[PDB]
């Protein structure tokens, strides 16, 4: 019924800026009885309930820092943080109760930082894998910025498809960088059909991309 | 004045589950319980309420054919059922109402279908070397693989060691068993004079392992 579009869905900011996001009902939540904004704001971090920030669009609750505030009224709202903290990395979410609930789509924020490259490490199989049957060859990108980075296995420089999966850390509050680690898995007559493994990585902050590389029965 | 779902799901394909929302510190039947769904990545989708005073029921249109909500005043809980479960139901379930003064949410409960059968891991080493060393940095770590459900718990040298750990979210792999990479690291100089411990554990399948990490020369 009553649609929420929010925007930005990513904000990337430092420490201490002021961050603003924006929440736009398809009608009116200003209900005519109490003259009240049906609109709340919620933070969200990962795996949690939601945290209620502000509700009737501009009361902020009780515990809630003095940083958030809401403003906006009828269809246009607007949450603010005055001073961005490291803890605010989150998503931020709209919901109006007026009529049955609804909710924006989100503002995923993250802290901007200075660019970094990654560390590039790759871990050959165990033997006890291999003593098991199979072959997993791990690459690390440790305390990276930004987010995106690309992964690629080459095996005997044949670039690999549907054998690797990758998964990437939620970003750190202390240095405000990300990790990934990708797994490549082969049976094991498959790994010892190739001699080398190599993982190819592309970020912002290399120059060239860099290749993590080993030979089989190297190490 | 908090409300209190019940715990971690994990349900075949088919089958049906009824996850309970508990209310206390206040009147359960003066205020509309709603329930609210939020797949893996995704955003928050409102699946309906519940009138707890006459047992009144509305429904998003997405959930008809999924969700019943109901509640008893009598013990002062309400609860969603989702019939038919299909892969596309993992997702994290709130239960929330609404106050003069403010909003209360559950914690969430997860519900997770999958065919797969509960296994416990392998724990295998990353093993440190030249190839895992840059400067005067070295990572090693741990690769615990095929086990199902979630979640496995690492800490590193019994809990004496937390700098520099880290741990991947785990990755859900074609076979539907999960696997996940829990790394550390640490000074270059300290390779082979420093013992490195990944305690993993697995309490579904009641798997605990102790790796020892030793270094490779490569």
């Amino acid at each position: 019924d009553i649609q929420l579009t929010q925007s930005p869905s990513s904000l990337s900011a430092s420490v201490g800026d002021r961050v603003t996001m924006s929440c736009k009902s398809s009608q009116s939540v200003l209900y005519s009885a109490n003259h009240k904004n049906y609109l709340a704001w919620y933070q969200q971090k990962p795996g949690k309930a939601p945290k209620l920030l502000i509700y009737w669009a501009s009361t902020r609750e009780s515990g809630v820092p003095s940083r958030f505030s809401g403003s906006g009224s009828g269809t246009d709202f607007t949450l603010t943080i005055s001073s961005l903290q490291p803890e605010d990395i989150a998503t931020y979410y709209c919901h109006q109760y007026l009529s049955s609930w609804t909710f924006g789509g989100g503002t995923k924020l993250e802290i901007k930082r200075t660019v970094a490259a990654p560390s590039v490490f790759i871990f050959p199989p165990s033997d006890e894998q291999l003593k098991s049957g199979t072959a997993s060859v791990v690459c690390l990108l440790n305390n990276f910025y930004p987010r995106e980075a690309k992964v690629q296995w080459k095996v005997d420089n044949a670039l690999q498809s549907g054998n690797s999966q990758e998964s990437v850390t939620e970003q750190d509050s202390k240095d405000s960088t990300y990790s990934l680690s990708s797994t490549l898995t082969l049976s094991k007559a498959d790994y010892e059909k190739h001699k080398v493994y190599a993982c190819e990585v592309t970020h912002q902050g290399l120059s060239s991309p860099v290749t993590k590389s080993f030979n089989r029965g190297e190490c | 004045v908090q409300l209190v779902q019940s715990g971690a799901e994990v349900k075949k394909p088919g089958s049906s589950v009824k996850v309970s929302c508990k209310a206390s510190g206040y009147t359960f039947t003066s205020y509309w319980l709603h329930w609210v769904r939020q797949a893996p990545g995704q955003g928050l989708e409102w699946i309906g309420y519940i009138n707890p005073r006459n047992d009144y029921t509305e429904y998003n249109q997405n959930f008809k054919d999924k969700a019943t909500i109901t509640a008893d005043e009598s013990t002062n809980t309400a609860y969603m059922e989702l019939s038919s479960l299909r892969s596309e139901d993992t997702a994290f379930y709130f239960c929330a109402r609404r106050d003069i003064t403010t909003f209360y949410w559950g914690q969430g409960t997860t519900v997770t279908v999958s065919s797969a059968s509960t296994k416990g891991p392998s724990v295998f080493p990353l093993a440190p070397s030249s190839k895992s060393t840059s400067g005067g940095t070295a990572a090693l770590g741990c690769l615990v693989k095929d086990y199902f459900p979630e979640p496995v718990t690492v800490s590193w040298n019994s809990g004496a060691l937390t700098s520099g750990v880290h741990t991947f979210p785990a990755v859900l792999q074609s076979s539907g068993l999960y696997s996940l990479s829990s790394v550390v690291t640490v000074p270059s100089s300290s390779l082979g004079t420093q013992t490195y411990i990944c305690n993993v554990n697995h309490k579904p399948s009641n798997t605990k392992v102790d790796k020892r990490v030793e270094p490779k020369s490569c």
